[PDB]
């Protein structure tokens, strides 16, 4: 998920846009 | 936008404001 | 008028601590 | 929702956890 | 009104800058 | 609530939470 | 306290110090 | 204190709450 | 009034993460 | 500026993506 | 003032808070 | 900069008044 993505590893801006809803 | 680890609050604000008036889910079980 | 938008990410933040592993969905659209 | 019962009024927690998964 | 209560929070965090290990109080009580 | 560590302004803002109109108190120095 | 002096003005660092420890 | 509680290890709620006044 | 300096703290942590490296100057003042 | 134009009305990140260097 | 390594939106807040009307810049690309 | 003089190392209030403006 999102932990692991986003905070584990770097994510792009579209990234973390797949968490919006 | 900024290129790092993003992580609890950070990436909970970060949600917030990226998605706008959409919302967002934040589910940090896995 | 007063702000929401501020308050939001507050809300969002709050929600965070609270919530916990149980995470959180945030509308704003009801 | 959350945005009109809490920033119009103090939410505690326990009214702030009724928002969670 | 304003919004004392996200305000506060602001308080808080801004004491926890300034006073460092001096440490603080907050009482929104008097 | 959240079950993790919880450091420097992070730490006074869950207190700020969870305490309510109570208050509280932030002492780091130990 | 500091939220009627703080909350209607602003405060600086000088003004937020006195209600430290 | 509560660095060390509650960074250094983990606080539940109600050992978050010893530092409520 | 409404309070423009705690939209002001928002405002340069939005910014932190919209500007990443390339990093901003605020000046409320012009 | 920006407290003018975005904390008397709403600003996306691409309306704040214009105050960067 | 606090003394410890301030990062990341904690440095920003920090600058926000000591400069005042001043205002600031966050370079952080070196 | 500020990064390295502030976040890999302390500062102080006097060193970090260096980069307002
Ligand atoms: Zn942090
Ligand atoms: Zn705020």
């Amino acid at each position: 998920g999102i932990v692991e993505q986003c905070c584990a590893s770097i994510c792009s801006l579209y990234q973390l846009e797949n968490y919006c809803n | 936008f900024v290129n790092q680890h993003l992580c609890g609050s950070h990436l909970v604000e970060a949600l917030y404001l990226v998605c706008g008036e959409r919302g967002f889910f934040y589910t940090p079980k896995t």
